[PDB]
């Protein structure tokens, strides 16, 4: 309750690893749903 | 499709892991079930629109973690 | 932690706040994907 400390480098690298997984998944979901919307408009 | 749902389930687990890394929350009182249910009811728009917002937010988090600011 | 500095407290809390918003949105996304129907 004294404040927030810096994130360790290893924890920062772990969070970066996970955000990579999230960005690959969201990119694929974006492409899938964009294709659904664009196939329908066409 | 079930494959879309399984990818989103994996993203939800990724976000729980990121929460555990980043939090200083010392039964995880900072996570409120009633707030999660309300948000699942009230988030506006179709899946494509929500995905675009999720992607923008993830790109922002990535920039904070990679660049440090 | 090779080649990597600690994440400042301010960046840590900024990231945590966005991750919280993302968890709420991804719950909504899981709901709408399961419920969406083609008419």
């Amino acid at each position: 309750g004294f404040g927030t400390s810096p994130l360790t480098p290893s924890a920062r690298i772990s969070a970066l690893n996970i955000v990579g997984d999230l960005l690959r998944k969201v990119g694929a979901l974006e492409s899938k749903l964009a294709a659904c919307r664009n196939f329908a408009k066409d | 499709s079930p494959d879309l749902l399984s990818e989103v389930s994996e993203m939800k687990q990724d976000l729980i892991k990121m929460t555990a890394i980043l939090t200083t929350d010392v039964k995880a009182g900072s996570i409120k079930v009633k707030e999660l249910v309300k948000a699942a009811e009230e988030e506006p728009g179709e899946p494509f629109e929500i995905v675009e917002r999720v992607k923008e937010d993830l790109e922002k988090v990535n920039e904070i973690l990679r660049s440090g600011t």
